[PDB]
């Protein structure tokens, strides 16, 4: 019974929902690795992007 | 018949407390202005004891 | 609950000789051992408690001796003969035996009718029943005084309802009363209100913590209806420009909205709007960001001005200026309020002012506050009359923030984000102020005015995090009052009433103890030692057996962390030499009366204050009313004997003596001590002598052995007994005549009257004048 | 005969500290902010210790 | 209806619900005005107002 309560409290402990989490993760995933070295020198890293958006 | 259930039997009582208690017991069989429930207290003090 | 005493507690005992020539009446109150060298009033009170217990007087009571009567067989005699007290049949038999000794004829028919009708019950003008019976003086006086003192608190039901009519709330249902309870209803209630301010003032933080913890434990469980956090976040993100590709300030605002601690902040808001002065502060991050500005603005705008302190106001302004005005903390450390306000207003920020909340008066009187009107602050600084914020330019200020430029010469990111957030918070507060106002009113109805004006938050336990504040104002919930919540609140209202009454009683008892026990303190040592020892003795005695102090008081004193004895000891020490007024309860008056009569009339309790010792060869005037042979009782101690004054010696000097033979060769009066004695009046004739010797001589000192008289009655013509008294006994001890001894001839002085209230009175156990709604 | 200092600066007649403004001083420390740029909760901790 | 002196009274919660207002209007419409006290009239208006 505690697992259901924990899952429910997860909804209120943060302003995000799994739909929005997936939407946000669809933007920064594989973005940094795909670009060239020169462009990589002038774009944020994936961990940096996750820190900013979360 | 004047009453469905008599308010009290006159022969059983011996003082005013008895008739008050009999009325409080029999009041459920009559139309009541205010149906009794829990009583709510607003002022209550305890004096010092021996 | 009043106790109906069915019988008068007389203590008359008739003692008559085997011959029947002599008879007497005695009052039996027992012998109480009284010590010397210690104060007499304290022992008098200690014995008075037990005496009241013996007579069935200590506990509240009413007399119900009216029905103890019978009627005579003769048809003319309609009088009601009472059956209590010394029955006239016993006195008739004793008088008949006395007349049988003297060869007189027995009591005639007319005299028998005169005597047997002495004890009678007759009605009084107002319906009370007066019973005249044979009883002792001490019992009569004490019983009558106690009856009056306890009658001082019995009042008619209508008068009590009138007294408590101001405090009845509007919503609850009036309670119908039977017509008998209106015409003949009587209630026993104490109506003096004991101030709780001594405890609150002495240990402020303990009481504040206790009451705040109870109130917040209550408030935290209020049901609410709240909009989804994700929905509000979506609305705000659409209002501004929020994108997941680019970092923005709105993302920082909406990245840490937590509703987890919403009930705690809700309870804190209720507490702030409930009390007169309840301070709350927030500690922002070392490097301020937009969340800190949002939280500071929320505190300044929607928290009451009384809740925010000047230092908190300065700190909030400093954080805002650090974020929005290109400055550091070290720049504004020396800056005052005016400089910070001018700096923030020059850049275009108008939210630099505190706002006073608007008070609303309670419909009914606050509890335990006679003749007073209570008030509470309206939540969120909203005027009840205008149904909007106290600041009438709030929309203009929000537009100003929107058009302003903060942290950047070009671009309105910060201004737009803050304007949107503030507008959302304002809408939520304007929509939901009503339920919070209702909850604040109801929970304010639970605390009295002394607690309203005295309790303060000084421990700083209840603070609000900036994230929690901004989340609470962004996603404000609608307070919903269900029936279960109201029922629980009623139960807690009863609990608080009981606990307040117990606290008042405990405070009164502690004040009495500290006034009676501990005296003034001095700068000299030895005084400190004496005070410490007396404090330890008092604490040890009061905490033994059943503790004097209630459990709730122990809890509130302990909440700091003390052992319970230490907290009470500290509080008692703090109360030494107070000026707080106290009320003399009826029981205190009864004990004082009994103690005063114990001190005055010493003969009733088996102790005297002077005695005399003289040889048998010196004649002594004696009280010959009773007829005892060689009676050891004197009407008053002889001032002069044989033409010379009788020597008086203190007990201390007598004990210190070493030439006791010379001074005993003449006899003397010992005084300056309380001499306990006892006697056994034997019906037969015999030699009157003590159980033990009068005096004991030790190399350390001289003492007087316990005194127990063996009193025998007298036959004049008895050479054996006369010779034994003259020759065997060499020294005699004389004490003043006991006042409990009384001859049979003057029995009419034992007649005494007791009044009992009308039997038509009906007693209400629960004088509540209202019913719970459901 | 002799004289000694009362420990902890408590007057037996007042039965309190010599300073008549201890509670006000303690609250002033509690509500004050001391090192805003560096460190946190210095004032609250000092106030708790003092009380 | 039979006796003019008999009155009707009703007590509402601290926070009225749509049921409380429904009962208040139903009392003012379909009950005699002679059997509703002035103080009870003020209470019903106040409940409608809040």
């Amino acid at each position: 019974e505690k697992q259901k309560l924990d899952k429910l409290k997860l909804f209120e402990t943060s302003p995000f929902d799994p739909l929005t989490i997936k939407n946000n993760q669809d933007v920064v995933d594989k973005l940094y690795a795909t670009q060239s070295s020169s462009i990589q020198e002038v774009v944020p890293t994936k961990t940096f992007a996750t820190e900013l958006q979360f | 018949k004047l009453f469905e259930t008599s308010p009290f039997d006159p022969l059983t009582i011996k003082n005013n407390q008895d008739v008050v208690d009999k009325l409080y017991a029999t009041q459920s069989s009559s139309i009541q202005e205010v149906v009794p429930t829990k009583t709510f207290a607003t002022e209550l003090q305890f004096g010092v004891t021996s | 609950e009043l106790i109906k005493v069915p019988t008068i507690p007389h203590n008359l005992v008739l003692i008559q000789s085997d011959n029947g020539k002599h008879a007497l009446i005695k009052e039996d109150l027992g012998q109480w051992p009284v010590e010397t060298g210690i104060s007499l009033v304290n022992q008098a009170g200690v014995f008075a408690v037990q005496l009241a217990n013996k007579l069935g007087i200590d506990k509240p009571f009413v007399l119900d001796a009216g029905s103890n009567y019978f009627t005579d067989t003769s048809f003319i005699d309609t009088r009601k003969y009472c059956t209590d007290g010394l029955s006239p049949r016993e006195i008739q038999k004793a008088l008949n035996r006395q007349r049988a000794y003297y060869d007189r004829p027995e009591l005639t028919i007319s005299e028998n009718k005169t005597l047997l009708s002495q004890s009678i019950i007759y009605p009084d003008a107002d319906g009370n029943d007066v019973s005249i019976i044979f009883s002792g003086a001490m019992s009569h006086a004490i019983f009558t005084y106690a009856q009056s003192q306890w009658n001082k608190n019995i009042i008619k039901l209508d008068d009590y309802i009138r007294e408590i009519t101001l405090t009845v709330p509007k919503q609850y249902r009036p309670r119908r009363f039977k017509e008998i309870e209106h015409t003949h209803g009587y209630v026993y209630r104490e109506l003096n209100q004991g101030s709780l301010l001594p405890l609150v003032d002495a240990n402020l933080k303990e009481s504040s913590s206790y009451y705040f913890k109870k109130l917040m434990s209550s408030i935290s469980n209020v049901p609410v209806d709240a909009r989804t956090l994700q929905s509000a976040t979506a609305a705000l993100a659409a209002d501004t420009g929020q994108a997941v590709n680019r970092a923005q300030h709105v993302s920082m605002l909406t990245n840490r909205l937590t509703t987890a601690n919403a009930p705690t902040v809700r309870a804190i808001t209720v507490l702030t709007c409930m009390f007169k002065q309840f301070r709350i502060g927030m500690t922002y991050a070392l490097d301020p960001n937009i969340m800190d500005v949002a939280a500071a603005t929320c505190m300044l705008l929607f928290r009451p001005a009384q809740s925010i302190s000047d230092e908190q106001y300065r700190y909030c302004l400093q954080t805002m200026a650090v974020f929005l005005t290109n400055t550091t903390y070290d720049i504004v450390n020396n800056d005052t309020i005016d400089v910070l306000k001018m700096k923030l207003r020059n850049q275009g920020w108008p939210f630099v002012e505190r706002y006073n909340a608007v008070e609303i008066d309670m419909s009914v009187e606050p509890l335990r506050s006679p003749g007073q009107v209570g008030r509470y602050y309206n939540p969120f600084n909203i005027d009840p009359l205008t149904k909007k914020h106290v600041e009438d330019r709030l929309e203009e200020f929000i537009n100003q923030v929107q058009v302003g430029r903060f942290r950047n010469a070009s671009g309105n990111a910060v201004g737009t984000t803050l304007a949107a957030f503030l507008r959302a918070c304002r809408d939520k507060t304007s929509a939901n102020w009503r339920g919070y106002s209702v909850l604040v009113s109801r929970y304010r109805s639970l605390i009295p005015n002394e607690l309203f004006e005295s309790l303060r938050n000084i421990s700083g336990e209840y603070n609000i995090n900036p994230q929690d504040e901004h989340s609470f104002f962004f996603a404000l919930a609608q307070i919903n009052a269900d029936d279960e919540f109201i029922g629980a609140i009623d139960k807690e209202s009863a609990e608080y009433l009981d606990e307040y009454a117990t606290l008042a009683r405990d405070i009164s008892n502690s004040l009495t103890l500290v006034k009676a026990a501990f005296g003034p303190l001095e700068r000299t040592s030895g005084s400190i030692i004496n005070h410490a020892n007396n404090l330890n003795k008092v604490i040890n005695h009061v905490f033994a057996d059943k503790p004097l102090i209630s459990e709730t008081m122990l809890k509130i004193l302990t909440i700091d962390g003390t052992t319970g004895k230490d907290g009470y000891r500290n509080w008692l020490d703090k109360l030494v030499g107070h000026n707080y007024p106290v009320y003399v309860e009826p029981v205190v008056n009864i004990m004082n009366f009994i103690s005063a009569r114990f001190v005055a009339d010493s003969s009733y309790f088996g102790y005297t204050n002077e005695i005399m010792i003289m040889p048998n060869h010196i004649n002594v005037p004696v009280d010959d009313r009773f007829g005892f042979r060689d009676s050891p009782f004197c009407t008053s101690l002889p001032r002069t004997i044989m033409g010379n004054d009788v020597r008086r010696i203190s007990y201390n000097v007598f004990s210190m003596m070493e030439d006791i033979d010379d001074v005993i060769s003449e006899g003397f009066i010992l005084y300056d001590a309380y001499f306990n004695f006892s006697y056994d009046i034997m019906t037969t004739d015999g030699v009157t002598r003590l159980k033990e010797d009068i005096l004991i001589v030790t190399d350390t000192g001289n003492d007087i052995k316990p005194i127990h008289f063996y009193i025998y009655f007298e036959n004049r013509n008895d050479k054996k007994l006369r010779y034994e008294s003259k020759m065997n006994v060499s020294y005699r001890l004389y004490i003043k005549t006991p006042a409990c001894l009384l001859p049979l001839s003057d029995y009419m002085r034992a007649q005494h009257d007791y009044v009992s209230p009308s039997s038509s009175r009906v007693y209400i156990k629960d004088p509540a004048v209202v019913y719970t709604r459901s």
